[PDB]
């Protein structure tokens, strides 16, 4: 009955939040001071368990072997074994003394099968493995204090209806309501999305469960202030765990990956059938034996399955996901590596994703001009003039009226990336001058304090005054910190270059004005004003009050606004831009207001510039907003609220007639059913995430991606890829990749493929004129898992063609990885060719030793017997059957060699899909040596002592090298003018059958 | 799944009637160029090999050693008295010999008595169509002695004790050498050396040699031997129907309706043996005579 259990998880989160102090109490029956008494609390513990979350069923080593084992490609080789041993049978009972050679085929066909798991397996673990090693996390002491003796227990020991002091700088330790509040203020970034933290209130403020400040979230901490409450839910009942159980129990999807391979593999056995059964007709029309012809059906089917190539194809892989890890893109599975080229629409998630989680010093207002600090991670960004002297009367203001410091530990951390206590508005503002300004830590000490007013929920303001040891005027100075509007109340003369300067009421209106803008903008303003305290009229030593207002609070000299928000990323817009130029849709789901939303994919390339929302039209017209038509807006924004009360259809109109397009106010839940929407308009999606509320999506994308240690540990679990550097700029690296490896696996596939046609041929012809076997199952093997594969390998490493980013989404129901076209170029004409020579090559050595191709008809009976010794040739002479058997012996060789060299142009064609040979050139090493590996292999194989004997493989005349050239060298030709043919012709037929 | 055969556009198996017809003659015209190419190059294969001669000889460096009654494991089993049980194995010896009577060997420029003594080879001539059709040397029924031999001997041959005869592979310009005069590898039992190439037969084993009562081969000047004078074979084409010489031996007390085993050696210089082919100079053979 587990989809019901899902579908519950699915729906929107339901709680009961507003009721009486008294009530609470009368639910749970817990003094709401008191704290409780042992004996209710032991109860709870069996009732419902201990606070943690359910461990993910842990999967034991051994079965993931049998995974690769099995998958598909390798359930494809699998059947042949067993085929070959179910032929073998066959063959045992039937034949007499029969040939070993159908057995030897299938021992190694299971057995790289076996190797190829064993190598998967290797790597698949090292991720999983490696990935543990970040995987270390720490319990955290939970803080309780029960029937009023304050005892702290271990966060499992917690249980439910009991009281907790959420002290600042502790973690939440479960789900909880409040009952009292000092400004505790939470950050719900992990949950919900919410950058700036917001500050919990134990009355009720919102509906929706997640905005009312009355409760409180696991995986949270106070940052600052402090408070009370009690317990409501724990353990698997904490919303997160909901949320991650959910996550954990769905479905990783089908990767677009191996669904080609999964069409593939029905080509192959698809022409195969067709063969074997043709053949299988015209064995018994050419009158031999039933039990005979099913041998000749499966042989020829089996031999028709490409060998080596799941090994080329799994060393590929490997390979690109390597370079990735080099760079700190590190794939769980491997398969996943093609998803970011194939994506054709992305879904990321702002806060921890796209921004750094952190408060930070965004824009500064001075001598009524604006200066945009860089908002940069690395600090690679431009600066502001510090020329002025108002940049110092404002620096200083912020130094000293911060409350806290860098914790003593950091030392060589960079000034960016290290803690700070306290709230982290003025953390920023302590960052912002530790780059511009010189440094803090002598610059607090240097002017001394002496009174300092602390957050005042009545007559909130914010103000200290220091001592100013500069010798040009020793009068002590005052500085204050508010909210503007009070501000504006408190102050009068504001300092330009150094001259103090009286309220004019124009300059009013531009505060004002500054003030409106920065808030669209959506940046926190702060705005901050000191005036020097005068010595003569107030004593310079000791004249301070406290209670009783004595120090001039109006009148004061304004200096600037400092504006503060949670900036992007340094690569982030960069990056955005370049995915949308591959015409790949980009969309921000976040949890967060609208607010700071909009106006961040406006700043990142999501939002065009001038583009316009639904509203801002209705803006530019000072008119309702129903009127306008949709369509007029290219981009949209959805408030959650009414996504709530959305349905399917809407949602797929909503999506095709837009392109920029943002949610906000999103539950994790109505994440995952926006991915969905996406997928229904059966398209390849891919998600990015920071938080637990991602996690969903993550897993039910095709792919899904997080940060490496600005992520939240579930999602991490569920990605199929994690960024460790959290280089977002990595995404764009494996969109490169993806589109790039894909089409060189077309390439990889296609050489390999090929060499079937010249494998199967002899075979075929063999049965059909009775003549002697050109070729020998062993010699096969040495071609289609001895000298090909280091070619086949290094074909991968094809550089690109063109700029691949240019090229849009392939489309999944068009441009398929293998289709009737490559089948018609390798296995229709290259093939044929890459065969026809080596038939000459056979001629040409019989008949070099007397048996002329004409009188080799018919000759096969006769031939294999092992007993007649007076075989006759053309030429007459009589022949022996171990002679005339190494003879077929040491021309299966040449056959094996001309392969190799026949490959050698294939290896160079495949290289390129439409330039030219030169036009891409022959850069890549590793293809020239195995060219070289591959024919030193061959020369060796034929050439070492009792080849002959071992593996029935003789040395080679000189001549018979040079035999094929002229065949490969014309398929050279052919392949290239084709290549350039088609380079002139841009539409013209030859593109449609013979590209591929 | 089933709707590629036809659709709006009738698309034929998922491809237009206009492109089915342009891939056929692409592919036609494609596979006929094809062709006559691969046919080109073994045009020219066949001028570079010259009709009289073999390019490369050198697998046949050590000849082989026919019988006459190719069997399906080299045994002989069959009923002294059931002509079914051994009609197989006589059924080729006559139609082998069919080509060797003095029917054939009547024209006269085509068959010249090489004589009833062996003698030196006869070579004849430097290998040319230049030098005319070339002759062959006569080779007599009567030379096996009282193995098929008609008037006087049965054709029965496997009534009992049957006869058994060995073939040289012929070899284009194959020169046979007398054994080494040294003789500590040479057990004579034919006195004569010169002209005559050494045949003999042996048990396998020591227990088998006791087996074998006695056995006689009968030849050409009443000698185990090849006639050096017939060869060198000069081409199947260059004398059609060319006699290879025959040579033939019989057994005499030996056990009835018991496997046995004989080899058959061939001794001289340039011949050579290989523990991989049995046939290779060397010869071995399963009999049984089961009454
Ligand atoms: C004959 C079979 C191969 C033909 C060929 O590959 O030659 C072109 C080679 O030339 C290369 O250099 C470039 C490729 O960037 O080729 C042009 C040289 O005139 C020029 O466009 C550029 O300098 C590199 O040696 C090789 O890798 C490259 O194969
Ligand atoms: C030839 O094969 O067979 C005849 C018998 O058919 C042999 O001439 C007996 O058989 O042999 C001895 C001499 O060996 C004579 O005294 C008898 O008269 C023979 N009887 C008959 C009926 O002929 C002859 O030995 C044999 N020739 C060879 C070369 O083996
Ligand atoms: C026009 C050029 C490019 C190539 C045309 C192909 C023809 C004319 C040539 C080129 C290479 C040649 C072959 C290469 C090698 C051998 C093996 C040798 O033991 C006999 C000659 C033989 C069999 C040649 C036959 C003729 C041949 C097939
Ligand atoms: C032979 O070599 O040796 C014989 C002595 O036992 C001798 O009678 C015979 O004529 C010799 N023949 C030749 C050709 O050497
Ligand atoms: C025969 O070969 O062997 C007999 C022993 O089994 C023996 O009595 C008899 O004399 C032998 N016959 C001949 C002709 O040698
Ligand atoms: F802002 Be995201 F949803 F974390
Ligand atoms: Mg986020
Ligand atoms: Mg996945
Ligand atoms: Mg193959």
């Amino acid at each position: 009955k587990e989809r019901d259990m899902d579908e519950l998880k699915k729906e929107v989160s339901m709680d009961d939040h507003k009721l009486s102090l008294d009530e609470l109490h009368r639910k749970y029956g817990t003094d709401l001071s008191r704290g409780l008494t042992p004996a209710r609390a032991a109860e709870i513990l069996a009732r419902d368990g201990p606070n943690a979350l359910t461990p993910p069923p842990t999967t034991p080593e051994w079965v993931k072997f049998c995974r690769q084992l099995f998958g598909g490609f390798s359930m494809l080789l699998w059947i042949g074994a067993i085929l070959c041993f179910l032929a073998y049978g066959i063959q045992a009972a039937t034949e007499e003394e029969p040939q070993n050679d159908n057995l030897y085929l299938g021992v190694v066909l299971s057995a790289v099968v076996i190797i190829t798991g064993c190598f998967s397996y290797y790597q698949e673990a090292k991720s999983s493995k490696i990935m543990e090693s970040f995987k270390n996390m720490v319990p955290q002491q939970a803080l309780v204090i029960r029937n009023g003796e304050k005892m702290s227990i271990n966060a499992e020991e917690v249980v439910v209806g009991d009281l907790v002091e959420v002290k600042g700088g502790d973690r939440i330790p479960a789900d909880l309501r409040i009952i009292s509040a000092n400004g505790c203020k939470v950050d719900n970034s992990s949950l919900t999305g919410e950058s700036e933290p917001q500050t919990r209130s134990p009355d009720f403020t919102n509906e929706n469960p997640l905005e009312t400040r009355n409760i409180a979230f696991f995986s949270t901490n106070c940052v600052e202030g402090t408070a009370r409450g009690i317990v409501v839910y724990t353990g698997d009942r904490t919303v997160m765990g909901r949320i991650a159980t959910l996550a954990s129990g769905l479905e990783g999807g089908q990767t677009p990956i191996a669904a080609e391979i999964e069409h593939f593999i029905h080509i192959i056995t698809g022409v195969a059938v067709f063969l074997g059964v043709s053949f299988f007709i015209l064995s018994l029309i050419l009158e031999y034996t039933w039990l005979e012809a099913v041998i000749f059906l499966i042989g020829i089917i089996v031999a028709n399955v490409p060998e080596g190539l799941l090994a080329t194809v799994t060393v590929c892989l490997t390979l690109t996901a390597k370079r990735m890890a080099r760079k700190n893109c590190l794939v769980k599975n491997l398969e996943a590596v093609e998803t970011l080229g194939s994506t054709s629409t992305i879904c990321s998630d702002k806060t921890g994703t796209l921004t750094q989680n952190r408060m930070t010093v965004a824009h500064m207002w001075s001598d009524n001009q604006i200066h945009e600090a860089d908002t940069t991670e690395n600090q690679s960004g431009v600066s502001f003039d510090k020329t002025s002297a108002t940049w110092l009367a404002l620096s200083r203001i912020a130094g000293l009226c911060n409350r806290a410091v860098f914790q003593a530990n950091q030392e060589n951390l960079p000034i960016l990336k290290r803690a700070v206590a306290g709230d982290a508005s003025e953390s920023a503002l302590l960052k912002c001058i530790e780059l511009c300004c010189g440094s803090v830590k002598e610059m607090r000490e240097r002017y001394t304090k002496i009174v300092e007013i602390p957050f005042n929920s009545t007559n909130k303001y914010q103000l200290s005054i220091h001592k100013n040891p500069n010798t040009a005027e020793p009068r002590h100075l005052l500085v204050m910190k508010g909210a503007p509007e009070r501000i504006l109340d408190r102050c009068s003369s504001i300092l330009i270059h150094g001259k103090e300067q009286p309220l004019d009421e124009e300059l009013k209106d531009a505060f004002q004005n500054a003030y409106l803008e920065l808030g669209g903008l959506g940046e926190r303003v702060l705005g901050f004003c000191h005036l020097f305290l005068p010595d003569e009229q107030f004593p310079e030593g000791f004249q301070f009050d406290t209670d009783d207002v004595n120090f001039p609070l109006d009148n004061l000299c304004f200096v600037g606004l400092i504006s503060m928000i949670d900036p992007p990323r340094a690569a982030v817009p960069d990056a955005v831009g370049k995915c949308r130029s591959a015409g790949i849709k980009v969309i921000m789901v976040t949890g967060d207001h609208p607010i700071t939303a909009k106006a961040i994919a406006k700043g990142v390339g999501i939002i065009s510039e001038g583009n316009e929302t639904v509203e801002d039209i209705a803006a530019r017209l000072n008119i309702p907003v129903s009127q306008v038509n949709p369509r007029d807006a290219k981009a949209c924004v959805v408030h959650g609220s009414d996504l709530k009360d959305m349905t399917s259809e809407q949602l797929d109109d909503i999506l095709k007639y837009h392109t920029e397009i943002v949610f906000a106010r999103t539950s994790p839940q109505q994440k995952l059913i926006i991915v969905e929407g996406c997928q229904r308009q059966g398209a390849i999606v891919a998600v990015t995430g920071d938080g637990v509320n991602d996690s969903p999506a993550s897993k039910k994308a095709d792919i899904g991606v997080a940060m490496g240690i600005a992520g939240s540990d579930v999602s991490k679990q569920a990605a199929d890829m994690i960024l460790l550097d959290d280089n977002f700029a990595s995404i764009v690296t494996g969109v490169e990749e993806g589109r790039l490896i894909f089409d060189n696996l077309k390439k990889s596939i296609a050489y390999t493929l090929t060499s079937n046609i010249p494998e199967i041929t002899p075979f075929l012809i063999f049965i059909i004129a009775n003549i002697p076997l050109p070729l020998g199952t062993v010699t096969i093997l040495c071609i289609d898992l001895g000298t090909d594969m280091v070619p086949a390998i290094s074909l991968a490493y094809e550089q690109a063609e063109s700029d691949i980013m240019k090229r849009q989404p392939r489309n999944p129901k068009t441009d398929k990885l293998v289709n009737e076209q490559l089948i018609s170029m390798a296995y229709g004409q290259i093939g044929m060719i890459q065969a026809l020579g080596g038939f000459f090559t056979y001629f040409v050595i019989l008949a070099e030793n007397g048996f002329l191709p004409i009188h080799l008809l018919g000759l096969r009976v006769n031939w294999d017997d092992r007993w007649i010794n007076d075989v006759e040739d053309s030429y007459g002479q009589q022949w022996t059957y171990e002679q005339r058997k190494i003879v077929e012996f040491t021309c299966h060789t040449p056959f094996f060699v001309t392969i190799v060299v026949v490959q050698w142009a294939d290896l160079v064609i495949c290289k390129t899909r439409r330039n030219s040979v030169f036009q891409q050139g022959m850069k890549n090493k590793i293809l020239i040596f195995g060219l070289f590996e591959e024919t030193a292999l061959a020369a060796f194989l034929s050439y070492c002592p009792g080849m002959g004997v071992a593996l029935r493989m003789y040395p080679l005349k000189p001549t018979w090298w040079f035999c094929a050239f002229p065949y490969s060298l014309l398929i050279f030709v052919y392949d290239e003018v084709r290549k350039l043919i088609i380079r002139r012709r841009p539409g013209g037929w030859v593109e449609k059958e013979t590209y591929y | 799944k089933k709707f590629i055969w036809n659709s709006e556009k009738k698309e034929f198996l998922g491809r237009t009637g206009g492109s089915w017809f342009k891939i056929l003659l692409f592919y036609v015209i494609f596979y006929g160029c094809l062709a006559g190419i691969f046919i080109g190059t073994i045009q020219v294969m066949l001028l570079t090999i010259s009709e009289f001669k073999p390019t490369y000889q050198d697998r046949v460096a050590p000849p082989g050693l026919t019988q006459i009654p190719q069997s399906q494991k080299t045994e002989i089993s069959f009923r002294p008295n059931d002509p079914q049980s051994y009609e197989s194995y006589v059924v080729s010896i006559v139609r082998f010999l069919e080509k060797y009577k003095d029917l054939a060997q009547k024209d006269d420029m085509i068959f010249e008595d090489c004589g009833n003594v062996p003698s030196e080879l006869k070579e004849r001539g430097e290998y040319n169509n230049e030098r005319g059709e070339r002759k062959v040397c006569r080779f007599r029924l009567e030379w096996l002695g009282n193995c098929s031999g008609l008037n006087d001997e049965t054709y029965g041959y496997k009534d009992g004790k049957p006869c058994v005869i060995i073939k040289l592979n012929r070899v284009l310009g194959f020169k046979p050498k007398p054994p080494k005069n040294e003789s500590l590898e040479t057990y004579p039992v034919m006195k004569y050396n010169p002209y005559v190439l050494p045949v003999h037969c042996t048990g396998k084993r020591d227990e088998d040699k006791e087996k074998v009562g006695t056995m006689e081969y009968f030849g050409l000047g009443g000698y185990p031997g090849f006639p050096l004078q017939y060869y060198p074979y000069y081409g199947k084409l260059l004398q059609p129907k060319y006699l290879q010489p025959l040579m033939a031996v019989q057994f005499t007390n030996l056990t009835m309706d018991t496997e046995i085993r004989i080899e058959c050696k061939a001794y001289g210089e340039n011949i050579g043996y290989s523990e991989k082919d049995r046939f290779q100079g060397r010869f071995d053979v399963k009999i049984e005579v089961k009454s």
